[PDB]
């Protein structure tokens, strides 16, 4: 299929994305200047966040043999251009600080970003190996973008190793998907089979290596052993990037894969799934009860997020708001890792203790508590709203033991969020305008929060509106 | 056509196998580029004319010559690695020699039960890749270049001497 | 007249192979050496999908795999680099300081 | 057809003939003229660290490979592809020379410092 | 008997088996590498084995 004009229009954070990549490399090449290529990295991305109004006006259509644009991908390239303006604001305070080159950093974030929107606009195997590296590579770049710390240099090299071996194992799944099916398209992944012959095994093995690879990437049990390193190792605006981003698209290009294609509703690959999400949530719930340590804990959120993501993901085909509760609760953990990261790195910068924050940062100690709070999903915030549509559709489908799974793994999460959101307010023993942007930042988030916390039908309304095509 | 696939296949399994249990850095990439070699000349067998020659000139010909770059340029004489030996000890190696041998009898089971018209051969010229590649996978070519531009900008970060 | 199962067969054995080696090594060049004969035999089992098929599709998505692997082997030296670098050793174990 | 398997008869002829020529070459210098030995002979003629810059060069030496292999793709099939086709390699190319730039001005492609 | 309050330990009997659990999980990150990718190769095996033995 060619491309028209339309197919243009429909391209657009794309195309502007690649441009603000292009003319800050230019712009670097010119003469290295912080300011002005943070600047242009950050008005490109707001750029493309305007385009989406442009692209919701152009309708939901394809553009290529491999992409298809609709409402779930203006949404879900909404929360990867938000979750990429917001560590690009809180990386300028961080990179300060820094001795060497700090404007590579932001044509990292681009291309990450520009891998993120290709991800969630994938309709192809093709598009969604080259979202996954696409937002990986520029990952090894900013996970090691302090190659002189040590604790930098090697959350780079675990997280380089482990996810070449995910982009391996991905690679070699759909080699025997493509095998045994003969298109690459996502709606023809076993449309050649029938009469209850859909378990084909080359076919389960193929998605099976499918799961390894995305597994690693959304930080599912087994695969989740790098999250808690390479969270912490790698700066705290490349934490944010790496807990939100990287995240949310590839569980957005999960969604879309699991819905268009015939064998996503195959019972093995179902009840494998129930068994990932149900160790998922409680490992990573378990292993965050003794963690000293934030960047650590809030991996092992991580991985109990995409636990309860997946037991969203698991009723797909039997009830009918699952993506609706996936983009909710998506969008609520956007903004709590958005405003608890943030806070982190606004505390690391710029780049050279949580306990008695109140006494002398209130407000980010505010905001903290307010995130530790929605991740607890406790009510008048959001994290609550996307635990409710979680449970709603576990019961919807008849997912009991992913539903105690859920009230059990939020009970220890209630534990540990508490103890770092009243471990604030004890007793222990800047001054520019990007800090206050950063602040601002997660400020917004912390009410954004709690205000979808206590009214959440907006939410409801915009998420409900992104209607994939049947 | 299938001799000189059977052969250049077991050649390749034999050389990675090599790779894979030597010491000697240099004569571990100098088997990997003879396994390259040989799955060049399987893809040569099937038909894949332009994958065989992206074979030897890009995997053979620029990652494996920046391989024996980087072997060059850190003098590996073996320091605590020939005297050591630990991979050929024989209780590091097998567990994870078992693991992948059940992982590959799984991944023969799903082999052996597809269907397998055969592979007729009829050789791909690099004109019909070409077309698609800038037909109906350009957003691919332009992405992989912005791709490549990122290891790039990540290695030329890293890489630097000061 | 080549049959699939013996290409897919193949590919399998040198991805395992790979996977071997990326295993049972402490260094990390010979980890990066397994690394791309994984991403290799993925590229081989992609190739032969596409030539039983009839496709340039393998072909193209081969070409992707090797540009990335291209681009993670340069990523995976420069890293190395800077650790024989700063550490003068190659020992993947040595660095596991971020622990628990 | 007789031709093709006799084009590939000569050129499997013209390789195993070339290889064992050089390897008869080896045999004969190996196994004709006399050895000698003398006290310095084994130690290396000497008349009497590495910089990263090797690896950079290297490095982007196998990028621009890559995008030289894309442009390889293009190239055999410019007719057929049309203008549109023309389009997306200009802007192939845009990058490439783009990075190149980049690449030029920051002194990574500048041996000399 | 009583005073020490039989039915909270009875009820706090899932916290230290929380605790123990979350203490015996913590060991798998070792900060190894090697691990995490023989961790990886592990749960590729698994995945796979319950795929063929469900199908
Ligand atoms: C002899 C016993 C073993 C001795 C030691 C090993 C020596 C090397 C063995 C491997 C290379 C030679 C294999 C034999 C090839 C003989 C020619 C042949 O089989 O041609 C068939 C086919 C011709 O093309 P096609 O169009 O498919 O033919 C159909 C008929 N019209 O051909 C094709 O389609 C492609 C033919 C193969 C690809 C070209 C050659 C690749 C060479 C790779 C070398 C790898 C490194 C070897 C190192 C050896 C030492 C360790
Ligand atoms: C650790 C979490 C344990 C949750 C247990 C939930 C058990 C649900 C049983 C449902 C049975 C349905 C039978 C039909
Ligand atoms: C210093 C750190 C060293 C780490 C070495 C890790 C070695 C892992 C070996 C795994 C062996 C598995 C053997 C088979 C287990 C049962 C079958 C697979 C699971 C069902």
């Amino acid at each position: 299929m060619t491309i028209t004009p339309q197919n243009l229009i429909a391209l657009l954070p794309l195309l502007i994305v690649g441009l603000t990549v292009v003319v800050v490399m230019l712009s670097i090449a010119w003469r290295r200047n912080h300011f002005l290529n943070a600047t242009l990295s950050v008005i490109g991305l707001n750029a493309a966040l305007v385009s989406l109004w442009f692209v919701g006006q152009a309708g939901a259509m394809d553009v290529t043999p491999l992409m298809r644009v609709d409402g779930f991908a203006m949404l879900y390239t909404g929360l990867v251009l938000l979750a990429s303006l917001a560590t690009c604001t809180f990386a300028y305070p961080w990179l300060e600080g820094y001795n060497d080159n700090k404007d590579e950093f932001y044509l990292l974030v681009l291309i990450a970003a520009l891998g993120g929107i290709l991800l969630a606009n994938a309709n192809h195997l093709a598009s969604l190996f080259l979202g996954i590296e696409l937002i990986s590579l520029p990952l090894f770049g900013l996970v090691g973008y302090a190659f002189r710390q040590k604790r930098s240099l090697e959350a780079s090299i675990k997280y380089t190793i482990l996810s070449a071996a995910a982009s391996s194992f991905l690679l070699f799944g759909m080699a025997l998907v493509y095998a045994q099916s003969g298109d690459l398209s996502f709606v023809a992944l076993g449309k050649n089979l029938g009469d209850g012959m859909l378990n084909e095994p080359l076919l389960l093995a193929g998605f099976g290596l499918m799961i390894v690879g995305l597994g690693f990437k959304l930080s599912l049990v087994p695969f989740h052993l790098w999250t808690p390193d390479v969270y912490q190792g790698a700066p705290a605006p490349v934490s944010t990037f790496l807990a939100t981003a990287s995240k949310i698209a590839i569980f957005g290009v999960v969604m879309r894969l699991f819905l268009y294609a015939p064998v996503g509703d195959s019972e093995a690959i179902r009840v494998v799934l129930a068994i990932i999400a149900f160790a998922s949530i409680i490992f990573g719930n378990l292993m965050a009860l003794s963690q000293t340590n934030i960047k650590r804990l809030l991996g092992y959120s991580s991985i109990s997020h995409l636990g309860y993501l997946l037991v969203a993901l698991i009723a797909l085909q039997t009830g009918e708001m699952s993506m609706e509760a996936v983009g909710v609760y998506l969008a609520g953990y956007l903004f709590s890792s958005l405003g608890a990261f943030g806070v982190v790195s606004l505390m690391s910068s710029p780049y050279r203790s949580y306990r008695g924050l109140f006494w002398h940062r209130p407000i980010l100690a505010a905001v903290m508590t307010v995130m530790m709070l929605s991740l607890a999903g406790i009510p008048m915030t959001l994290g609550f709203i996307g635990k409710f549509y979680v449970l709603a559709v576990g019961v919807q489908a008849h997912l009991w033991w992913l539903v105690g799974a859920v009230v059990v793994g939020s009970a220890i999460g209630l534990y540990y969020y508490l103890r770092v959101a009243v471990s604030l307010y004890l007793h222990a023993p800047p001054s520019n305008w990007q800090y206050s942007a950063g602040g601002i930042v997660v400020l917004i988030s912390a009410l954004l929060v709690l205000v979808l916390g206590v009214w959440p039908q907006p939410l409801i309304s915009i998420v409900r509106l992104a209607m994939p095509l049947m | 056509m299938e001799f000189a696939f059977y052969i250049c296949g077991l050649i390749a399994i034999l050389a990675t196998l090599r790779v894979i249990t030597h010491t000697n850095p240099v004569h571990a990439l100098l088997y990997l580029i003879i396994s390259l070699l040989a799955i060049s000349g399987v893809f040569f067998s099937l038909g894949a004319y332009f994958a065989g020659a992206l074979e030897i000139i890009v995997y053979a010909g620029a990652i494996m010559v920046l391989f024996v770059f980087v072997v060059m340029m850190l003098n590996l004489g073996g320091s605590e690695i020939e005297q050591e030996r630990q991979w050929l000890k024989p209780q590091v190696w097998i567990g994870p020699a078992i693991l992948s041998a059940i992982m590959l009898v799984v991944i023969v089971y799903a082999i052996l039960g597809v269907n397998d018209q055969g592979i007729d051969g009829t050789p791909i010229s690099a004109k019909a890749v070409g077309i698609t590649l800038f037909g109906p996978y350009v957003l691919a070519v332009e992405l992989a270049s912005m791709l490549l531009l990122a290891g790039l900008v990540v290695a030329f970060h890293v890489g630097r001497e000061e | 007249m080549i049959p699939l199962q013996h290409g897919l067969i193949l590919a399998a054995i040198l991805f395992v192979l790979g996977l071997t080696g990326l295993v049972i090594r402490r260094n990390l060049l010979f980890m990066l050496i397994g690394l791309e004969i994984m991403i290799n035999a993925s590229a081989l089992a992609f190739v032969v999908a596409g030539s039983y098929w009839g496709q340039t599709d393998g072909q193209v998505m081969y070409i992707l795999a090797i540009s990335l692997a291209a681009a993670e082997a340069s990523i995976g030296l420069a890293l190395l680099l800077q650790l024989h670098r700063r550490r003068q050793n190659l020992n993947i174990d040595s660095v596991s300081e971020m622990r628990g | 057809s007789t031709e093709v398997i006799a084009h590939h008869w000569a050129f499997a002829i013209f390789l195993i003939v070339a290889i064992g020529l050089c390897c008869l070459m080896l045999v004969g210098g190996w196994f004709l003229g006399g050895r000698a030995r003398a006290r310095s002979k084994n130690v290396p003629f000497e008349s009497g660290r590495l910089s990263a810059k090797f690896y950079l060069v290297a490095m982007f030496f196998v990028i621009f490979d890559v995008e030289a292999l894309y442009l390889f793709a293009w190239s055999t099939s410019i007719r057929e592809s049309g203008w549109v086709g023309f389009v997306e390699a200009a802007i192939f190319i845009f990058v490439l020379l783009a990075g190149l730039v980049y690449l030029v001005r920051i002194g990574a492609l500048d041996w000399t410092p | 008997l009583l005073k020490r309050d039989p039915l909270n330990s009875m009820m706090n009997i899932p916290a230290v088996l929380s605790r123990f659990a979350g203490k015996g999980l913590l060991l798998s990150e070792n900060g190894y590498l090697r691990w995490y990718v023989a961790s990886m190769s592990i749960g590729a095996v698994v995945v796979l084995a319950l795929l063929m033995v469900l199908r």
